[PDB]
């Protein structure tokens, strides 16, 4: 998160860290046994870390749980990044509660809606600086047209842009899979962008409201 | 020669550690890969990297 602020210990209880010997992606707890993240974050041997603030020191509020299953959307396209969504089943259920799940949306959010984006990703746009604690960012959802003008022929109906055209505030490497929460509902998943916090290049996110049926049914038959 | 190309992080936001052959140093080094659109000078281990690009 570039241009954000320290969230505060366990103030984003649905935020999880995907660990493979080190933090590599974020994700959201939507059920005591399920986590939603990005399809490009798919990896073998994923350990999910819940109740985290400082990802480098054990503060006692954590729960480390291995993933038993990792389901990448059947239509995920690694070239176009369309359908960049994945569900991770926890090997055992988490104890909810510093750890809590986030609700799925009843409907899509409109341009202008202010959302909270969080993660342990890079905090520098022209550099490298990874935080110990969780960073937060309030950014508004942008219109489909501006999103499409920022990335010509790259935006699908399953993606939405959020952020600031001026730049300086954005998600970055290490934030992928993390939540974009608006009005207490999970509306997006950190996905891709051109560089980080660049002007006229806002971050692109997976439009969660388009997958609610798939999510509910997939969780239920696995 | 893809072994001579600089490492490519790509547009995705993940922070995945990969290896690339650094021809100037004559060895495989680590770099942060974003998770999508990898180029060929991107390996999962130093052994794979040395096997494919070593001495290029
Ligand atoms: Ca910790």
């Amino acid at each position: 998160i570039v241009g954000g602020y320290t969230c505060g210990a366990n103030t984003v209880p649905y935020q999880v860290s995907l660990n493979s010997g080190y933090h590599f992606c974020g994700g959201s707890l939507i059920n005591s046994q399920w986590v939603v993240s990005a399809a490009h974050c798919y990896k073998s041997g994923i350990q999910v870390r819940l109740g985290e603030d400082n990802i480098n020191v054990v503060e006692g509020n954590e729960q480390f749980i291995s993933a038993s299953k990792s389901i990448v959307h059947p239509s995920y396209n690694s070239n176009t990044l369309n359908n960049d969504i994945m569900l991770i089943k926890l090997k055992s259920a988490a104890s909810l509660n510093r750890v809590a799940s986030i609700s799925l949306p009843t409907s899509c959010a409109s341009a202008g809606t202010q959302c909270l984006i969080s993660g342990w990703g890079n905090t520098k746009s022209s550099g490298t600086s990874y935080p110990d604690v969780l960073k937060c960012l309030k950014a508004p959802i942008l219109s489909d047209s501006s999103c499409k003008s920022a990335y010509p022929g790259q935006i699908t109906s399953n993606m939405f842009c959020a952020g600031y055209l001026e730049g300086g505030k954005d998600s970055c490497q290490g934030d992928s899979g993390g939540p974009v929460v608006c009005s207490g509902k999970l509306q997006g998943i950190v996905s891709w962008g051109s560089g980080c916090a660049q002007k006229n290049k806002p971050g692109v996110y997976t439009k969660v409201c388009n997958y609610v049926s798939w999510i509910k049914q997939t969780i239920a038959s696995n | 020669d893809f072994c001579l190309e600089p490492p490519y992080t790509g547009p995705c936001g993940a922070r995945i550690i990969r290896y690339f052959y650094n021809a100037k140093a004559g060895l495989c080094q680590t770099f942060v890969y974003g998770g999508c659109r990898a180029k060929r000078n991107n390996f999962k281990s130093a052994e794979d990297c040395l096997r494919t690009c070593g001495g290029a």
